[PDB]
C-alpha cells in the first residue's frame, strides 16, 4: 500500500518513533518519502545480490533473512517478507535496532542526501499530532 | 535519564484471578516500554515488547497497554508459576532504565510447617564446632517465629535464620534456623529444642533431642 | 537455538578490573547487538552497555567511563571489563542480546579483599517421609551449588539462601524422601564451590551410637 504523509506520520507516532535515538517524527516521515515514496511493497535489487524491502528500504545483507543474499546476517531476527506488510510494526521494530547503531539514521542514504539538514518538521505540518 | 515508577510494590492473588501492574515514565516514552518476569536472580524473561506486542511462547493471559507516560501489564487467570518480580524497561532513551519492580505472591491455603531438628555431625564436633539445625518446611503464610531452648532456657545468641522465596510447585515458604556454639558450650548442656509458632498452630510445634542418645 | 553463558572470576579486589566473558552458541557474534545487565542485591536492575554491528558501544553514564565492551568474532564471544571496582559493583552480571530474547544464567561477582575460603560440608542425619540435610559452613565467596544424588533427586529439596557472619557464608540444604527409600537407598549431597575449585560429596548415613 502507499501511505499518505499524515497517515504515515500518525502511525510512526503510535509506533513510538518520535525522538527515538533523538530523531524527530519529521525525520522518519522524510526518510520513508525519499527511501520508498511511502510504498510498503517497494523493493530494490543491489549489485551485491542483496535487496532493500518496504517503507524504509531495509537491506537483506544485514537486517533480514530473504534466502538469496550473500554474507547475510539477519540482525532484526525476521524474514524480509515481514518488511513488505501494510502493517508497519516489523519495519518500525527493525528501524529502531538499525538507528540504535552508532551510525544512527545515516543507515538511510536517501535520508542523508534529501532529509539531513532540511526543515523535516514540514513533513508533519497539518497532521495535528 | 528516564525514571520508571512501578505500583504497587506487592500483589498477592489467588490462582484463576486477575491483576493489573502499573508503570509510569518520568517523561513520554511513546510505545518504547518492555515488560520482564524474574524469579529472584534467575534470568529475566521478556513478556511484552513495545508496550503491547506479543512474544511467541508467552501466554495470551499476559496483555500490555498504554502509551506516553502511563503503562499497564494485565495478567488474567494467574497460575502458580507467575510468582516473582515484574519489571518494566524503557528503550526510548539511552541509558535504558528499569522500574523498581512489582512483587507477585500466590495466595494458597494456610499450611503448618514440617519441623525437623538435627544434632551436630561427628565431623563438625571433631573440628571443635557444634551447629544445631532446624528446618521449617512448606508453610503458608510467610510470617513465622522460631525459639531455641537449651534445658528449658531460651537463646538469642548464635542463631542465624534463612527463608526461601515462594515454592514454584506448591506456593509455600520454607525456613532454616542454625544455632552455632563451640564443642565446649555444646557439651555443657543435654536438651536442645526448636519451637515454631505460626498462624496455623494450636500450640508451638516442638522438636528436640538429648546429646546422651542416638 | 541461541544460548548465552557468562564465565570469569566471582571475586575481584577493590580498585581492580572485573573481567567477564559471554559465550554465544547457535549463531554468530555478527548476528546481533550484545548487552551486559547487572542486578544489585536489592532487586535493582542496571543496563550497563551494548555493542552494535559496526563496533559502536553505548555505556551507561552512571559507570563514569569505567566500562569496556569488546568482541572476538573467531571465539564467538564478547567481553565486559569494568575498571576501579568498589563494593558498590558487587552484583549479578547478565549477558543478553539487545532484543532481550536471549539471556545468560547470570554470574555473581563479589568485590572484596577477603581471601577465598572453601566450605566445610556436614551431613544432617535424623536422631512416611524422612527429612535429611547438608550443612555448608565457612566459605567465601558465594556461590555454592548443592545437588542431591547428582541432580536425580530434585523434588523435596530446599537449598536456603546463604547467610554471611564475619566474612564467611553458611548455607543449609534439606531433602524429604519416602521412609522406604532411606537409609535402604543412598542419599548424597554434592557441593560445588567454583572459586576454590572444590567438589565434595557427603553421604547421609544413620548416626553411630
Amino acid at each position: 500500500k502507499v501511505f499518505g504523509r499524515c497517515e504515515l506520520a500518525a502511525a510512526m507516532k503510535r509506533h513510538g518513533l518520535d525522538n527515538y535515538q533523538g530523531y524527530s517524527l519529521g525525520n522518519w516521515v522524510c526518510a520513508a518519502k525519499f527511501e520508498s515514496n511511502f510504498n510498503t511493497q517497494a523493493t530494490n535489487r543491489n549489485t551485491d545480490g542483496s535487496t532493500d524491502y518496504g517503507i524504509l528500504q531495509i537491506n537483506s545483507r544485514w537486517w533480514c533473512n530473504d534466502g538469496r543474499t550473500p554474507g547475510s546476517e539477519n540482525l532484526c531476527n525476521i524474514p524480509c517478507s515481514a518488511l513488505l506488510s501494510s502493517d508497519i510494526t516489523a519495519s518500525v521494530n527493525c528501524a529502531k535496532k538499525i538507528v540504535s547503531d552508532g551510525n544512527g539514521m545515516n543507515a538511510w542514504v536517501a535520508w542523508r542526501n534529501r532529509c539531513k539538514g532540511t526543515d523535516v518538521q514540514a513533513w508533519i505540518r497539518g497532521c495535528r499530532l | 535519564d528516564i525514571v520508571l515508577t512501578q505500583s504497587p510494590a506487592t500483589l498477592s492473588v489467588t490462582p484463576g484471578n486477575s491483576v493489573s501492574l502499573s508503570c509510569r515514565a518520568s517523561q513520554s516514552i511513546g510505545n518504547n516500554l518492555h515488560w520482564y518476569q524474574q524469579k529472584s536472580h534467575e534470568s529475566p524473561r521478556l513478556l511484552i515488547k513495545y508496550a503491547s506486542q506479543s512474544i511467541s511462547g508467552i501466554p495470551s493471559r499476559f496483555s500490555g497497554s498504554g502509551s506516553g507516560t502511563d503503562f499497564t501489564l494485565s495478567i488474567n487467570s494467574v497460575e502458580t508459576e507467575d510468582f516473582g518480580m515484574y519489571f518494566c524497561q524503557q528503550s526510548n532513551s539511552w541509558p535504558y532504565t528499569f522500574g523498581g519492580g512489582t512483587k507477585l505472591e500466590i495466595k494458597r491455603a494456610d499450611a503448618a510447617p514440617t519441623v525437623s531438628i538435627f544434632p551436630p555431625s561427628s565431623e563438625q564436633l571433631t573440628s571443635g564446632g557444634a551447629s544445631v539445625v532446624c528446618f521449617l518446611n512448606n508453610f503458608y503464610p510467610k510470617d513465622i517465629n522460631v525459639k531455641w531452648k537449651i534445658d528449658g532456657s531460651e537463646r538469642q545468641n548464635g542463631v542465624l535464620n534463612s527463608w526461601t522465596d515462594q515454592d514454584s510447585k506448591d506456593s509455600t515458604y520454607s525456613m532454616s534456623s542454625t544455632l552455632t556454639l563451640t564443642k565446649d558450650e555444646y557439651e555443657r548442656h543435654n536438651s536442645y529444642t526448636c519451637e515454631a509458632t505460626h498462624k496455623t498452630s494450636t500450640s508451638p510445634i516442638v522438636k528436640s533431642f538429648n546429646r546422651n542418645e542416638c | 537455538d541461541v544460548q548465552l553463558q557468562e564465565s570469569g572470576p566471582s571475586l575481584v579486589k577493590p580498585s581492580q578490573t572485573l573481567s567477564l566473558t559471554c559465550s554465544v552458541t547457535g549463531d554468530s557474534i555478527t548476528s546481533d547487538y550484545w548487552s551486559w545487565i547487572r542486578k544489585f542485591p536489592g532487586n535493582r536492575l542496571e543496563y550497563m552497555g551494548y555493542v552494535s554491528y559496526s563496533g559502536s558501544t553505548y555505556y551507561n553514564p552512571s559507570l563514569k567511563s569505567r566500562i569496556s565492551i569488546t568482541r572476538d568474532t573467531s571465539k564467538n564471544q564478547y567481553y565486559l571489563d569494568l575498571n576501579s571496582v568498589t563494593t558498590e559493583d558487587t552484583a549479578t552480571y547478565y549477558c543478553a542480546n539487545w532484543d532481550g530474547d536471549y539471556w545468560g544464567q547470570g554470574t555473581l561477582v563479589t568485590v572484596s579483599a577477603a581471601k577465598t575460603t572453601p566450605p566445610s560440608v556436614y551431613p544432617l542425619a535424623p536422631g512416611s517421609m524422612v527429612t535429611l540435610g547438608c550443612l555448608v559452613k565457612g566459605y567465601f565467596p558465594e556461590p555454592v551449588t548443592v545437588t542431591w544424588n547428582s541432580g536425580s533427586l530434585s523434588s523435596g529439596v530446599h537449598t536456603f539462601p546463604a547467610v554471611l557472619q564475619s566474612d564467611l557464608y553458611t548455607l543449609s540444604s534439606s531433602v524429604t524422601v519416602p521412609s522406604s527409600t532411606w537409609p535402604s537407598q543412598t542419599v548424597t549431597c554434592n557441593v560445588a564451590h567454583p572459586a576454590s575449585s572444590t567438589k565434595v560429596d557427603k553421604k547421609i548415613v544413620p548416626r553411630d551410637c
